[PDB]
């Protein structure tokens, strides 16, 4: 139940990853500064589904599916994922 | 007089490989590149095929060097890339390809050599 | 051209053009290229299904008359769709001359048997499927006649190793003698001689 | 571990398996198998002989070029033990006659030659030792085979306490004279034997060369299956398609084998016992021109 | 660099450049042609275990991963710590990573410290060479900032000299004078140097001010100093400073970082925090030592009877503080991922195979998870790779250098905290020629740089 | 000029032997080790360094075609001789 | 698309009736052969490898190979009928002689470098 890392795994022309990338560059920075301590790791797809990864204690690990999502979409579902709540 | 049939090529089965050195070998397709010992580069022109390098340790008696893959010494010549990426799917090879590198066109100028202001001028020649 | 250059002949160049012409105006259903070299030897291009007509033809066409099946043998080129190609070499007697038929196929297309031709194909056919793996149609027994009993693969395609995949020995526990995979006490020593800086301009292909 | 001997290879001809093995007693019939199995794999094998080097021929094909090394030796003298196992790290003892000669008895055979065969590879550094006893080997035996196996055993465990004992009951196999000797007569229903194939004792002694566990450890390598004697002479007979060695021979192949189920036999080190009736036909196939023997569990 | 490493009868022979434009060109470093001569010397050849007098001996591969998954299950949580050297990959970086994960460990350290402040390792570009190496052909003025390119980077320098050259590049350095083959502009030697640019008194602003091309360059040898925070700060504030007087010229990319060590990038990228500060917040009692030799944690800084393990090549400074010797694969022994200062990932392949009984590290590390009842999902080196995909992405596309610009997030970031700058000289540790030959367990091991070292020390 | 090692066997030109722990040492029990006597670095070093007038002398190893190729070898420096890289004989200016 | 020149079999079928065919073949032959050669093994084992041999290559989706394929066990079975091979060649399917080959990962990493 304890998180650990997130991942952010989005590309860089796809439409698909459009509102992800528009998440970033508008609320990337605000939630940053409410996790000081949270590493919140963004790295680039290529021709892949945007997606976002969680981890939690002894290494289990659960992934979501991003595509077309919009910045209120994806904000939603990391605030899900940083709560717990399903 | 014509099946049309319609699937990818697969010649596994009859060109009599052991089971093992289909499956675990990892083919590379590339061009060589240059000696960088000398200048000439003839031998940059085509495609290569090479299988991973094995172990290879010292003979007991006399000291040679012996191994135990028969592929240690397999090298062959495409055209294409295209062709040897044919080659190697219909083989069963799962293959890594790098791309050619190919040395940029560069501006060359002797006059250069003895510039009125700029960094170009020589000091000896 | 002094004494260290070899001589050529232009008379018999001009006579192999003409015959390669002519044969090819005989057959165009199955001709599709025709070749003389710079040493006077003509080579005929065909197409797979002209095998058993055109080599009829050179055997039994009075202008022709190439009843010697010299030899018939495969060349393994791995860069080609068509993997193999099939040369046939005929000599004439009545006019004192040579002539080599080409074609191709790959892994699973079959070429027709000449035996009906030439008796002499067969055991060539044989040589070639034990050897590369071509297969020939309506061959009267088409088995192995230089590899091992049991023997896996056709040595003589490019891909296939130098030493083989086995090696032979004699067992005490089992009292006969067994194969195994082979290890070498001293691994062939691979070489590269080949030079940068080409040799012969007259070759050079385009740089595409 | 000595670099030279780190193993190498894909464990064939031509390999390094890191085994430096002084076989004595390989010219005979457990011989020619456990040297067989530790060249197939690429060890370095010393053979002590005697006798003279054409009975040592068959020996020469069993290993690649430099792995088989002979050199003379005599058992009543310790230079030539302690040069044959200067270099090698275990040594196998397969040293045994079964009968009396008028310049080796038993307790030469069984008792001495083990112990100075111990004693010298101890004192050379030797890693290992494996000895072969009698499965049927005790103090008070009627028969001074199995007396002098007994005692023979005592001394060996004495000089090199790390030694690996292997007893094994009668051997049957293509060179043996368990087969071959019931074959040749051309008493029973109250023996009991327990026979064991040849190249399962061997893979049992090239399984305790590879386990580290097998140290000071005492082995007894047995077939799966007890046979009567009637019975199994009624089935040696019957395989072979024909109607139905002074005096200690006799002994030992009236008395019953022994039972020791406190020891660990061959399912410890990894071996599949193979029954008489899968290679009875491959001895007894050369003496001719399926309803097999009743078995006691 | 690209290299082609030429060997015979299973021996390394010699180490001759390989052509990359973008990369090296055609050219290779002294140490990088010579220093192969120290891959035949105190190599580590077999499992290693402390006897009861203390020493370390000889044993076999099933014994020493047994001893070491004993202690693994026996403790858990930030008891166990794990650092990684300047020369390991990526798989084996992954495979650690995930095996420490596995008993709830996240204390996976770097030698090489980077201030993880703001955006950290979060934001790719801000601990990249945003630039690229080819990138300096198009600048027209750089600013170089605690670091000596020559020696840290011998090819970046001449990429640097080729375009000082060719397209009358204009270079300034804040730091120590020292000799780059070029004629630079001396700005001076405190780091407040950086705040004056950051402010605007400094005539070198007005320079950035006019250049349509600008380039700063920062070391990580100038981020070790504990004021690395500080450092970045300035050098990202004048940076942004730059973007926001001269405006957005396009995709250029001004700021700039680069790095030392071939491991660091990849240890970034794969979550590794960068420094060794959490081991001296929480000192543990089962430690990791993955190639590291640069010894920054003695014994001690480690409680009493604390349980070392070293996984390496070479016999250093690492080996004879450990409890369990692992002996892996080096460089040239592997097909292993290395990603440059600029972010790109390249691979290696198998030379020669590994000596003695030593092997592939992420199969070392596997073998000893499965040991320990924590077996991990991957087999062969394909699936070790889908690990690295899935990760971080961009460690399976083998020459892509491209990568997204978040310059702005992480300036905005590094405001926050306002650590102070030191009274100290930037003074980089690359001083002289002399200091160029000796950085790795391989060069130390290298006669040819012994050599070398002692010709131009004293001289003939 | 052959030596010995501190086992027994004796030291080659190459430098070659087996060290104590070797296994491979039994391959010569009840044998020999071959092993030249005349040691090539010894007998080269005994010859006379050889006196020339001149700046350039040339060398072939002796015997005209029946010696190495023919190579010229530079005196200028009298700090130390010149020498063939065919046969190893030494040269030099009459210093003095 | 793509029109291929047929072997024997126009389609999936006809390959299949001539590897049923082949496989009674074998399947009748296999007691001669352990009487005639002599071997040691039963005929229950020699049939068991007829179908280990004959699985090898149930994954075979094209009647061009499978039929060329056929054609060399018919050419396998000719060999043994007319005892052109001998005992060595007919012993040579079971590998007797070759030391197993442990599958695990560990036993692979303790042994050598080979995957
Ligand atoms: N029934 C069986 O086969 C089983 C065997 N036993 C034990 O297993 C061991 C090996 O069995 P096995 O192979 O069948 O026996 P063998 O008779 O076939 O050979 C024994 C070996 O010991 C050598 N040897 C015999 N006497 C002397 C001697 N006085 N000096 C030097 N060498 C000698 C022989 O060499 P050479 O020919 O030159 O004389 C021979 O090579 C023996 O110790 C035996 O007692 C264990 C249970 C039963
Ligand atoms: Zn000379």
């Amino acid at each position: 139940l304890g998180l650990r890392e997130i991942r952010i795994h989005l590309c860089q022309r796809s439409p698909g990853s459009q509102g992800v990338r528009d998440f970033i560059e508008k609320r990337y920075v605000e939630l940053k500064k409410a996790n000081p301590d949270l590493p919140i790791l963004i790295r680039e797809c290529s021709d892949v589904q945007p997606k976002l990864w969680a981890r939690y204690a002894f290494g289990q690990e659960k992934n979501v599916s991003l595509n077309n999502f919009s910045a209120d979409q994806v904000t939603r579902t990391l605030e899900n994922v940083l709560s717990g709540k399903a | 007089q014509l099946i049309a049939v319609d699937e990818k090529l697969d010649i596994t089965t009859l060109t009599g490989v052991p089971e093992e050195h289909i499956k675990t070998r990892k083919v590379r397709i590339f061009v060589p590149a240059r000696n960088n010992m000398q200048s000439g580069v003839n031998n940059t022109k085509k495609w290569k095929m090479e299988f991973d390098t094995r172990e290879r340790w010292e003979n007991p008696l006399m000291g040679w060097s012996s191994t135990a893959d028969p592929l240690s010494n397999l090298v062959l010549t495409f055209s294409t890339k295209e062709d040897a990426v044919a080659f190697a799917e219909k083989n069963g090879w799962s293959f890594d390809v790098e791309e050619r590198k190919v040395p940029k066109p560069k501006s060359k100028s002797y006059g250069a050599n003895f510039s009125w202001n700029k960094r170009t001028r020589v000091s000896t020649k | 051209t002094r004494p260290t250059i070899r001589p050529r002949n232009d008379v018999v160049h001009k006579q192999l053009s003409a015959f390669g012409q002519y044969v090819a105006e005989i057959l165009p259903k199955y001709v599709q290229q025709v070749q003389v070299s710079c040493f006077n030897e003509l080579e005929i291009f065909i197409h797979p299904d002209g095998v058993i007509p055109v080599l009829t033809f050179l055997r039994d066409h009075t202008n022709a008359q190439f009843k010697s099946l010299a030899d018939l043998t495969a060349v393994d080129v791995p860069t080609r769709q068509n993997r193999f190609e099939i040369v046939y070499n005929l000599l004439s007697l009545r006019f004192n001359s040579r002539i080599r038929v080409k074609t191709y196929t790959d892994e699973l297309t079959p070429i027709e048997s000449s035996v009906t031709v030439y008796k002499a194909a067969n055991w060539y056919e044989r040589e070639i499927w034990d050897m590369f793996g071509v297969f020939f149609a309506n061959h009267p027994d088409l088995r192995r006649i230089l590899t091992d009993y049991g023997f896996e693969g056709h040595p003589f395609r490019k891909d296939f190793p130098l030493s083989g995949y086995v090696e032979l020995r004699y067992d005490d526990e089992v009292k006969r003698v067994v194969a195994e995979p082979v290890e070498l006490a001293q691994e062939f020593r691979k070489f590269d001689l080949n030079s940068p800086w080409e040799a012969f301009p007259a070759y050079r292909q385009p740089p595409e | 571990l000595h670099h030279a001997l780190i193993p190498h290879g894909k464990g064939g001809r031509s390999s390094v398996s890191g085994i430096v093995a002084t076989v004595f007693g390989a010219t005979g019939f457990l011989g020619r198998y456990v040297v067989n199995h530790l060249g197939r794999m690429g060890s370095q094998v010393i053979v002590p002989y005697r006798c003279e080097p054409y009975d040592t021929m068959h020996l020469r094909p069993m290993g690649d070029l430099g792995q088989i090394i002979f050199m003379e030796w005599n058992g009543k003298d310790k230079d030539s033990i302690r040069k044959v196992v200067e270099h090698s790290n275990v040594v196998i003892n397969l040293v045994g006659r079964e009968w009396e000669t008028k310049n080796f008895d038993f307790e030469d055979v069984f008792v001495k030659i083990p112990h100075a065969i111990a004693q010298v590879s101890k004192e050379a550094g030797v890693e290992k030792l494996i000895h072969i006893s009698h499965l049927n080997a005790d103090i008070k035996s009627p028969s001074r085979y199995l007396r002098s196996k007994a005692v023979g055993e005592k001394e060996v465990r004495a000089a090199f306490p790390e030694a690996t004992i292997i007893k094994p009951s009668d051997i049957f196999g293509r060179e043996d004279r368990f087969l071959n000797y019931f074959a040749s007569m051309r008493l029973g229903k109250e023996t009991v034997k327990q026979p064991v194939y040849i190249v399962d004792v061997s893979k049992g002694i090239i399984n305790a060369i590879k386990d580290p566990d097998a140290k000071g450890k005492t082995f007894a390598f047995v077939g799966p299956n007890r046979y009567l004697l009637f019975d199994l002479v009624q089935y040696i007979f019957a395989v072979a398609y024909r109607p139905f060695t002074t005096r200690d021979k006799v002994e030992r192949v009236h008395m019953s084998d022994m039972t020791l189920p406190h020891l660990p036999g061959l399912e410890d080190l990894g071996i599949q016992a193979t029954p008489l009736e899968l290679k009875a036909i491959e001895v007894l196939r050369r003496h001719r021109t399926v309803k097999p023997a009743k078995t006691v569990n | 660099s690209n290299i082609v490493v030429s060997t015979r009868t299973g021996e390394v022979m010699r180490i001759l450049p390989r052509m990359h434009e973008d990369i090296n060109e055609e050219w290779i470093s002294d140490k990088t042609r010579f220093a192969y001569d120290g891959l035949k010397r105190q190599r580590l050849t077999q499992p290693m275990i402390r006897n009861e007098k203390g020493l370390l001996t000889y044993t076999t591969w099933e014994d020493a991963l047994s001893r070491v998954a004993g202690m693994l299950q026996s403790f858990q949580g930030n008891d166990v710590a794990a650092i990684a050297g300047g020369l390991v990959d990526a798989e084996a970086l992954v495979a650690l990573k995930d095996l420490l994960n596995r008993v709830d460990s996240d204390s996976l350290c770097t030698e090489e410290v980077f201030p993880t402040a703001g955006a950290g390792t979060d934001l790719r570009s801000n601990y990249l060479l945003n630039t690229t190496i080819a990138g300096v052909e198009e600048a027209d003025v750089i600013l170089l900032v605690g670091t000596n390119p020559r020696f840290e980077a011998p090819l970046f320098n001449a990429r640097i000299r080729k375009s000082w050259l060719h397209n009358d590049l204009k270079v300034a350095l804040i730091g120590s004078p020292v000799d780059l083959t070029y004629r630079y502009d001396h700005l001076g030697d405190s780091p407040k140097i950086l705040q004056d640019i950051a402010s605007g008194n400094h005539p070198f602003s007005q320079i950035l001010k006019e250049a349509k091309k600008p380039m700063v360059v920062l070391g990580s040898s100038a981020l070790q100093r504990s004021d690395g925070t500080a450092i970045l700060a300035a050098v990202s504030n004048i940076a942004q400073n730059i973007r926001l007087s001269s405006g957005v010229t396009g995709d250029w990319k001004v700021m700039n970082i680069l790095h030392r060590i071939a491991s660091q990038v990849a240890a970034l990228d794969l979550g590794y925090k960068p420094g060794v500060e959490a081991i001296r917040k929480n000192p543990p009692k089962v430690l990791f030592l993955l190639g590291a030799d640069g010894g920054c944690i003695t014994r001690q800084d480690l409680p009493k009877d604390c349980f070392i393990i070293y996984q390496g090549h070479h016999g250093d400074v690492g080996a004879p503080m450990a409890d369990v010797i692992l002996p892996g694969a080096a460089y040239t022994e592997k097909s292993a991922t290395y990603v440059n200062t600029e972010g790109r990932a390249q691979q290696t392949k198998v030379a020669v195979t590994p000596p003695g009984l030593a092997r592939e590290d992420w199969k070392i590390i596997r073998a000893l998870s499965e040991i320990a009842g924590m077996t991990l999902p991957y087999d062969t080196l394909d699936q070790v790779r889908s690990r690295l995909e899935e990760v971080s992405p961009n460690l399976v596309r083998y020459d892509d250098v491209e990568g997204a610009n978040y310059f702005q997030q992480a300036n905005e970031l590094s405001k926050l905290v306002n650590q102070q700058l030191l009274a100290d000289p930037l003074v980089p540790p690359q001083l002289t020629i002399k200091d160029f030959y000796m950085t790795d367990s391989i060069s130390r091991a290298s006669q040819t740089m012994a050599k070398c070292v002692k010709a131009v020390t004293e001289g003939i | 000029g052959v030596r010995t090692s501190p086992t027994g066997e004796k030291v080659t030109h190459t430098g070659q032997a087996y060290d104590d722990g070797d296994y491979r040492r039994v391959r010569f029990s009840d044998r020999q080790k071959e092993v030249n006597e005349n040691f090539a670095i010894d007998l080269i070093a005994e010859q006379p360094v050889s006196e020339v007038g001149s700046r350039v002398i040339s060398c072939d190893g002796g015997g005209g075609a029946l010696g190495h190729p023919r190579v010229y070898i530079n005196l200028d420096k009298e700090t130390k001789t010149g020498t063939c890289g065919y046969c190893g004989l030494q040269f030099r200016q009459p210093h003095h | 698309g793509t029109s291929v020149k047929p072997i024997f079999s126009r389609d999936m079928n006809e390959a299949k009736r001539r590897v049923r065919e082949l496989y009674r073949a074998w399947y009748r032959e296999v007691p001669n052969t352990v009487h005639l050669f002599q071997l040691d093994i039963s005929v229950k084992q020699g049939r068991d490898k007829v179908r280990e041999m004959f699985m090898k290559n149930a994954h075979v989706t094209d009647p061009r190979v499978v039929d060329l394929l056929v054609i060399k066990g018919k050419m396998e079975l000719e060999e043994t009928i007319n005892v052109w091979k001998q005992r060595t060649h007919i012993m040579r399917f079971f590998h007797e002689t070759e030391a197993p080959r442990p599958t695990d990962f560990l036993s692979k990493f303790y042994v050598g470098h080979d995957p």
